[PDB]
């Protein structure tokens, strides 16, 4: 079974977009499959990046960002536990020996009760959740937008918490923090590895070192186009487009960089690379 | 309440529950089933009258010439059963039939008949079973393993997954019938759904229903439900029922009564459903956009032009609704389709449906049963209807009805032979519906669907195929026939079923050599089911989805007894309670449940009827009543197991022990033992050789005796009695007075089996052990067999175990064994081998059995007596003679210098050549018994005269003891003559009792009485001189021996093996070990008080294969003995009859509830003595295997005694006298002793005889050859650099049929090279390359 | 080794990796959802409170989870 660096200069754009305005007015990201497009003025794309879960942001849609900008950032082990309605806070079923137990942090000042785990705790509080609850002005719970259920955000074990109770609370603020591939391993995977059998979806890699782009469009296989620094550009390529490209239209690409994803079959590595680079590969 | 038998020493029994069904007789598989197969038997039913009423009547080509059935009959043997294991026949029993040959007038269909022939006719002789279940065939004990195979019926397969690489898994289902043509359904991953007849093209698969007189408008009716749609004045209503609309798309607004209860877009969650319920929606108003993509069921046609507007099944498109909009219709029906439940797959398929109509279906069938026959209407109309509508040419057999009105949810589990248009559509609706997500698979190994033959059944098929096999060649007989020339018995021939019913019952995968090396070895032999065979699954077709356990096994095979390795799982055993149902599915018992009671009545269950219950578990608590000890209880319901309120079970378990077999219920503290380990537990269980002195299980589990007594070993007492005369070979039970039939009463007598051999090469012995002058009960044993002992089964001995490591010795799984266990000879094993010497007939002449024989002086010919064969008794060595023969053989052929050599000293070159039978080079016996058999064409010698004057003495002496009974029977009669009218009580004591028959008596019907028993008198008397003149000329004879040969002499060797390193052994809970070092007293531990703990296993084997069973059987027994030696310092210090009844009782009372109080205030004081006296080695112990002795009784136990309760007493090590740290475990352990020996095993090999096609080793005697010097290892020699080695492996050692003699002439000689040439097998190479045309030759250069 | 052994080591990989695919099944992370991944019905609280950050209504999860039970 720690931040988006940008590199070149273009419009911005996001896919899949959502997000929320926080208190500070960064268009901070709720979403998890929404991508990041570095657009070149072209109107086509010139860069991706795969929007992190509660990043943080500072440029929008259709806008002109530098090679620098650091604008896509995540807490790289924290999980954030951001929240979207406008209110003030409560703290229900947070008892010492129970559910939390009195914790302060002395670097900081302020304490955070970090949520304990099913483990850390006793009978005096063992069912019960920590419960951070959102509340109106008068004490009643905020309804969040579209359900008659109350706002009440429930924090896992090992969550080490922002701020305490009396703080009022509003859109793009983690209230918690939580910390952060198929290796087939039997004797069979070791038989098809020596018998270099061709993988379900190759992972599609270049022929030559050299600037790309795109050709003709899709009878079934969308093209691929590669030219070189001056030489024997008329190499363009099938391309199953019912799987994604990771390259841009764009990019002078080194032969033997993948273009797409997948187990990348050996044949492609001995003819590409080299003979040590297969050996190392198997 | 026991008896005076059952008192010899009473076992101590754990185990809570009370036994409600008692143990039925083991052997039920086998002897019902025979018993079934023959027996003239008033009803058509199964038997050997159902092969006769299935083949006969033979009516030739309707000429007139009929061969017809009577009855038939089973002619007693003319060898019984020991004679028939002596000289080597099948112990069979010839048939007879009553063929009646009729032949009818020609001018005549059923006109006069001319002649009826009635004449008997043999053939075959069908192998009669034992009284044990086990045929002889040829000499030797042979068992006919029950098969299990697919029921003829319905099954419904997935073949889930790899197909097709989308997942998307398939849903076939097949109909097998008994015979006859198949019938397949199965989806395509398209989802349309295609039939097969039989394996066959697919067909879109509504051409079958239409084949049924099925057209479109009924297809989607039954495949389908309907939804109307209304047109009420302004676009397109809709029918609304509520639970129509689970788990749907909302693409419209569901409102009502103006009132919006569900809104558009979203999900119809249940909410939305409750909701429409309680507010009461019944002809929604939707737009037409979800019509538009609906289907049609009916035929829609313009009414004013009977032009078709729509066909049956297409789907509405908005022109469609406007075009029938015109026409006058409100209703309109549409198929209830959905994504989820209520799929399209009738309607798409018959998108997928080539054909429109009936004709054309019959068409395409006709066409895809056989190609190339042009179609025809008749044709069609007979092919379909003669595949699965014939009684003739396609029968599911009643067993075939009963499953396919079981597993389709029907009514009647019997009923019809063929189908018909329900099954086929029932068939087709349980397949539709198993896709649609109610329903489910039924899996291979799930016993409803494994029908359990055995040996009635398969020798019946045998017997039919016999049967069909003659009928040709009495049709053919028939054709030319004469009206009244042939005798009813010329139109057959008897050899072809014999020679098809002795290949079955000698030449199968089933019918194979009872593993009689141990009661239990055959008594979980013959209850045995197999999976393998003609007509199962065999490895290779399938498979691994049958070696799985599957959870119909709950009491109907055991779980954790199966041959471990090359094929588990498919030598599944029989459960101990399980039996083969009425139909043939296992079935096993289970106690009926009233309103919350637990009944007493025992109610049978087969595997199809079970999941349908809920049944409750035998580890249940019942208060004293029959109700439960709570309101909820452990059950099983279906394959699944939870708690059930208390009103809801309907079942429990009979026992706790019924999930077992007899292999793996004789394991006590079976219940702590990883399944694994008591599977090899078990399978070293059914290994142990019977030693020489049997003891007991030290620590059983309550089947031990039912296991020994219904086995056939012991010697089962058949009416209860007196014991008038014991003795070493025979019993002599005197019965009652009240277990005694009216005439010549008698007394019953047992001939004992003493020592001989069975097939494994071990002591079958039988040793009386009720004593002269002595009551028995009826049903009691009279002789233990080999490993019983008092009737309780014995397989090894009992012997005291330390856990302890004791320098590496037990390295591994190794055993240290002190010598105090093989000075007592107690694992001494006697082993009887047999020994041949034929003597043939070659061209040059008949083989010699002669004193005379060359090259050997007076010295290898001391045991020999006059004739050629060894006295009864002298004890053999390695090499020696025990049947000096010389074949004739001439041309001697002389040479060089040898010819010189007999010039120089003369010496008369001998014509006969020595080969007589020395004993195999190891063994080292005891000559117990020479038998010789003779052709009658030769003289027979002086030996084998003696050996028939003795038998005959014999002979001669039994059947007269026999004599003298039954005159003393007939006189008793004479007596029961007298008694009434007239006795004269003491006139008849005083005179000779010969002289009773002149007795006095008023001429009345007594008279004619007393004449009447003189004239049985004289019956008798002729009776048995013809009996013994009969039996005098059985032994007379000459034997009928193979062709060519004179006379065997069979010498039969006994054999001593004591114990060796090498031996392996085991204890029940599978751990295995080889006794490693065979050390003296002195050297082994010893407890505190003096005595050498005997065997030392190894610690390290008891946490890393998890089968703490041993520890606690250890202890179990430690206590055991603890008993055993206070009840010997109260015997030896000689008490009294009152202690020892004091200290036994509370041996036998030990606190926890148990179901074994037996109260001694009843016993006898001498009883009492009796009973103490068989304790005096240790008290057994009882526990039922998942109802064991919990750890606490134990601890008791061993308190009760005097020993530590930590169960660890401290040892002090033999040699160095100084204490181990930390004390051990020591025990009274039971250990077996497997039969791989160690003498079986060694081989070696230096140059023995060779092969006869390639010039390689080859030996016989004990594989008298070099070990497979196979490819891995030329692998192993090569990884090294060694190559020299290899070579020589390869070609002076093997092959080089010059390289090998000079290689050892080069030994001898003392010059350790080599000389290698070439391959005699790559030169074979050459030679069958080159038969073929291809050149192939070797340069040289 | 013996035979029971290597029966034991399979044993061992068989329910371990069974039972670790059904753990990394369940979630136990929150990530607050407040309504369906597919339908759009709000998820109670119950239920969103059992299993945290639980994308699917009670509904669609049966009907994903049957539409599954035929193995795609
Ligand atoms: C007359 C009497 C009728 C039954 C009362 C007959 C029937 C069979 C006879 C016995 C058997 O032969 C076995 C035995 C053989 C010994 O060697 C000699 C003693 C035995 C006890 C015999 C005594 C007696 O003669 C018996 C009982
Ligand atoms: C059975 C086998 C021992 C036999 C030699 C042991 C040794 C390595 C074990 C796996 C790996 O640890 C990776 C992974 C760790 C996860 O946390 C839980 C599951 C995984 C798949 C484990 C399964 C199993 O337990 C393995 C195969
Ligand atoms: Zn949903």
């Amino acid at each position: 079974g720690s931040s988006i660096q940008v590199k070149n200069k273009g419009s911005i754009k996001l896919s899949n977009v959502k997000s929320v305005v926080n208190s500070s007015g960064k268009l901070v990201i709720t979403s998890r499959n929404t991508e990041l497009k570095l657009i070149d003025e072209f109107g086509r794309t010139k860069e991706s990046y795969k929007v992190p879960y509660g990043a943080v942001l500072a440029k929008g849609d259709g806008e002109q960002v530098a090679g620098g900008e650091t604008v896509a950032n995540w807490d790289p082990h924290t999980m954030p536990v951001i929240t979207e309605v406008s209110g003030f806070v409560r703290f229900t079923d947070m008892i010492d020996g129970q559910t939390i137990t009195r914790q302060t942090d002395e670097l900081t000042g302020l304490s955070s009760l970090v949520v304990l785990d099913s483990a850390e705790r006793t009978a005096g509080g063992k069912d019960l959740r920590p419960a951070l609850k959102i509340v109106d002005a008068q004490g009643n719970d905020v309804l969040i937008p579209g359900t008659d259920m109350p706002a009440q955000y429930f924090l896992p074990g090992k969550a080490i918490v922002q701020l305490e109770d009396g703080v009022q609370i509003s859109s793009g603020d983690t209230l918690a923090r939580i910390p952060q591939k198929d290796i087939t391993g039997g004797l069979p995977r070791v038989a098809d590895l020596f018998e270099a059998r061709r993988p379900k979806e190759p992972a599609i890699l270049a022929e030559i070192s050299g600037i790309v782009s795109f050709g003709k469009e899709t009878k079934g296989k969308r093209r691929l186009v590669i030219t070189p620094v001056d030489g024997s550009d008329p190499y363009e390529e099938m391309i199953p487009k019912w799987r994604q490209l990771n390259v841009f239209e764009g990019e002078r690409v080194e032969r033997g960089d993948v273009i797409s994803d997948g187990p990348e079959a050996p044949h492609d590595i001995l003819r590409l690379r080299g003979v040590h680079a297969v050996t190392r590969y198997i | 309440v026991y008896s005076y038998t059952e008192k010899k020493r009473i076992r101590k029994d754990f185990g809570k529950r009370p036994q409600v069904l008692d143990v039925p007789y083991l052997l039920s598989i086998q002897l019902d089933s025979f018993q079934k197969f023959i027996e003239q038997d008033p009803e058509g039913q199964y038997g050997l009258e159902a092969a006769f009423r299935s083949v006969f009547p033979i009516q030739s080509y309707s000429g007139n010439s009929e061969l017809q059935y009577v009855s038939y009959r089973l002619g007693e043997p003319v060898f019984d059963v020991q004679e028939c294991q002596i000289r080597g026949v099948t112990y069979s029993a010839p048939l007879r039939v009553k063929l009646r040959l009729v032949i009818y007038e020609r001018e005549a269909p059923e006109g006069t008949v001319k002649d009826i022939k009635e004449q008997e006719v043999y053939m075959g002789e069908i192998p009669l079973m034992t009284d044990n279940g086990t045929f002889v065939i040829n000499g030797t004990e042979r068992v006919i393993v029950s098969q299990l195979h697919r029921s003829p019926g319905v099954f419904f397969d997935s073949d889930k997954g790899k197909t097709h690489s989308s997942g998307k898994v398939l849903y076939n289902a097949r109909i097998i019938p008994y015979r006859g043509s198949w019938l397949d359904f199965e989806f395509d991953p398209k989802d349309n759904l295609f039939v097969r007849i039989d394996r066959r093209r697919k067909l879109p698969a509504t051409i079958i229903l239409r084949a049924l007189n099925y057209t479109t408008e009924q297809i989607l009716d039954l495949f389908f439900e309907k939804v109307i749609f209304e047109i009420r004045d302004n676009k397109l209503q809709m029918e609304l029922v509520p639970e129509r609309l689970r788990g749907e798309t909302a693409s419209f607004d569901i409102e009502a009564n103006g009132k919006v209860y569900v809104e558009k877009g979203r999900r119809i969650t249940a909410r939305h459903i409750r909701q429409l319920e309680k507010d009461d929606v019944k002809l929604i108003e939707v737009p037409v956009e979800y019509i538009a993509g609906k289907v049609v069921a009916k035929d829609y046609i313009d009414e004013s032009t009977g032009e078709l507007i729509c066909a049956a099944n297409m789907e509405l498109s908005l022109d469609l609704l406007a075009k029938l909009s015109q026409s006058g219709h409100k209703r309109i029906e549409t198929l209830f389709t959905n994504d989820l439940d209520h799929g399209p797959y009738i309607s798409e398929t018959l998108r997928v449906d080539p054909t429109n109509d009936r004709l054309s279906a019959l068409v395409e069938i006709y066409r895809m049963m056989r190609p190339g026959e042009p179609p025809t209407r008749e044709a069609a109309e007979s092919l379909f209807e003669n595949l699965f509508f014939s009684e003739d040419r396609y029968d599911l057999s009643a067993v075939g009805r009963m499953k396919f009105n079981r597993s389709l949810l029907r009514e009647e589990i019997e009923g019809s032979g063929i189908l018909s248009k329900d099954d086929i559509i029932d068939v087709m609706k349980k397949l539709i519906d198993i896709r649609n997500g109610k329903g489910e698979v039924d899996d291979i190994d799930h016993l409803g669907n494994r029908r359990i033959r055995s040996v009635g059944e398969m020798a019946e098929n045998q017997f039919r195929v016999g049967l069909v096999r003659v009928e040709r060649a009495v049709k053919e007989r028939l054709s030319l026939g004469d009206l009244d020339t042939l005798m009813p018995q010329d139109m057959i021939n008897a050899k072809p079923i014999s020679a098809a019913v002795k290949e079955f019952f000698g030449s199968s995968q089933l019918s194979q050599f009872m593993d009689q090396n141990n009661p239990l070895s055959e008594i979980t032999h013959k209850r045995r089911i197999s999976a393998l065979g003609p007509g199962g699954l065999t490895r290779e077709r399938a498979g691994f989805e049958v070696r799985d356990v599957h959870p119909t096994h709950y009491g109907r095979v055991c779980p954790i007894e199966t041959p471990e390795g090359p094929n588990i799982g498919l030598i599944n055993s029989l459960s101990v309670y399980a039996q083969t149902n009425e139909y043939g599915f296992l079935e096993t018992p289970y106690r009926k449940v009233t309103d919350g009671v637990v009944t007493d009545e025992i109610h049978y269950l087969s595997a199809i009827e079970e999941g349908n219950y809920v049944i409750a578990q035998a580890n249940s608590n019942l208060d004293e009543e029959g109700h439960f000890v709570e309101d909820l209880v452990t059950c099983r319901s279906k394959g699944e197991s939870s708690l059930f309120s208390r009103d809801q079970v309907d079942y429990m378990d009979v026992s706790t022990q019924q999930v077992v077999s007899v292999g793996a219920s004789l394991i006590p503290f079976l219940e702590h033992d990883d399944a694994n380990r008591a599977l090899m537990g078990a399978n070293m269980q059914r290994q142990a050789v019977p030693t020489l002195r049997a003891d007991k299980p030290l620590v059983g589990t309550g089947m031990e005796r039912a296991v020994a007594v219904d086995s056939g070993v012991t010697a089962v007492a058949k009416r209860g009695g007196v014991v008038q005369y014991v003795d070493a070979s025979r019993i002599v039970i005197k019965v009652n007075e009240d277990e005694m039939y009216p005439g010549e009463a008698g007394i019953d007598i047992y001939n004992l089996t003493k020592y001989t051999r069975s097939n494994q090469n071990t002591c079958i012995n039988q040793m009386p052990c009720v004593s002269l002058g002595e009551p028995v009960e009826r049903g009691d044993v009279l002789a233990d067999g080999p490993s019983t002992d008092l009737g309780e089964l014995a397989l090894g001995q009992n012997m005291r175990v330390a856990f302890m490591p004791w320098n590496g010795y037990n390295f591994e799984d190794s055993i240290l064994v002190s010598e105090r266990v093989v000075q007592e000879d107690r694992f001494t094993t006697i082993h009887i081998q047999e020994l041949a010497c034929v003597s043939r007939d070659t061209k040059l002449g008949p083989e010699e059995i002669t004193a005379d024989i060359p090259n050997v002086g007076e010295a290898a010919l001391s045991k020999l007596d006059e004739s050629g064969i060894v006295y009864i008794g002298a004890e053999v060595t390695g090499g020696d003679i025990l049947v000096g023969k010389v074949t004739p053989k001439g041309e001697t052929q002389l040479t060089p210098e040898e010819k010189l050599l007999r010039a120089i000293f003369g010496e008369k070159a001998s014509d006969v050549k020595d080969s007589s039978l020395r004993v195999p080079n190891g063994v080292s016996g005891t000559v117990i018994d020479v038998q010789v058999f003779t052709r009658d064409g030769v003289e027979k010698d002086k030996r084998a005269l003696e050996i028939e004057e003795m038998q005959l003495k014999q002979a001669k002496k039994d059947l007269s003891e026999e004599l003298q009974i039954l005159e003393a029977g007939l006189f008793s009669r004479i007596r029961a003559v007298l008694v009434a009218g007239g006795v004269e009580a003491e006139k008849l004591d005083k005179l000779p009792r010969d002289r009773w028959l002149e007795l006095g008596l008023t001429d009345e019907e007594k008279q004619n009485q007393l004449e009447q028993l003189a004239e049985q008198y004289d019956e008798l008397k002729h009776e048995f001189e013809k009996k013994l003149e009969a039996k005098r000329r059985k032994i007379t004879q000459g034997d009928d021996l193979a062709p060519g040969v004179l006379k065997i002499v069979k010498v039969y060797l006994a054999v001593k093996r004591r114990i060796q390193p090498g031996d392996k052994m085991a204890g029940r809970h599978g751990n295995k070990g080889v006794i490693s070092k065979i050390n003296p007293i002195e050297d082994m531990p010893y407890d505190e008080n003096g005595t050498p703990v005997d065997i030392v296993l190894n610690p390290l084997g008891v946490p890393s294969r998890m089968n703490i069973g041993q520890i606690l059987e250890t202890h179990l027994g430690m206590a055991a003995k603890g008993i055993g030696d206070k009840i010997n310092a109260m015997l030896k210090q000689q008490q009294e009859v009152a202690k020892l009844r004091e200290f036994i009782q509370r041996a036998y009372d030990l606190g926890a509830d148990v179901r074994q109080k037996v109260d001694l205030s009843t016993f006898s004081d001498e009883e009492v003595m009796r009973l103490a006296e068989n304790l005096r080695k240790g008290m057994p112990i009882a526990t039922p295997v998942f109802d064991g002795a919990k750890e606490a009784e134990i601890k008791e136990l061993l308190k009760l005694g005097d020993l530590p309760t930590s169960g660890q007493i401290r040892l002090y090590d033999g040699r160095t006298g100084e204490q181990f740290e930390r004390p051990v475990t020591v025990g009274y352990m039971y250990m077996l002793k497997l039969n791989h020996l160690v003498d079986d095993k060694m081989h070696a090999r230096s140059t023995g005889s060779y092969s006869l096609v390639t010039q390689q080793p080859l030996g016989g005697k004990a594989q008298f050859g070099g070990q497979r010097f196979g490819e891995m290892e030329v692998w192993a020699l090569e990884a090294y650099g060694a190559a020299y080695t290899l070579q020589e492996m390869l070609t002076v050692k093997s092959d080089d049929v010059n390289g090998r003699t000079k290689m050892y002439k080069n030994i001898v000689d003392g010059n350790h090279q080599m000389e290698p040439g070439m391959p005699e097998s790559f030169n074979v190479l050459l030679k069958e390359i080159r038969s073929l045309g291809i050149n192939i030759e070797l340069e040289d250069e | 080794s013996d035979e029971a052994d290597e029966a034991y080591s399979v044993t061992e990989q068989l329910t371990m990796t069974g039972i670790n695919r059904i753990r990394q099944k369940i979630n136990a992370h929150g990530i607050p959802v407040y309504l369906c991944e597919a339908c759009g019905n709000p998820i109670p609280e119950a239920r969103r409170k059992i299993f945290p950050g639980v994308t699917l209504c009670v509904e669609c999860q049966a009907y994903q989870e049957r539409q599954r039970k035929h193995y795609a």
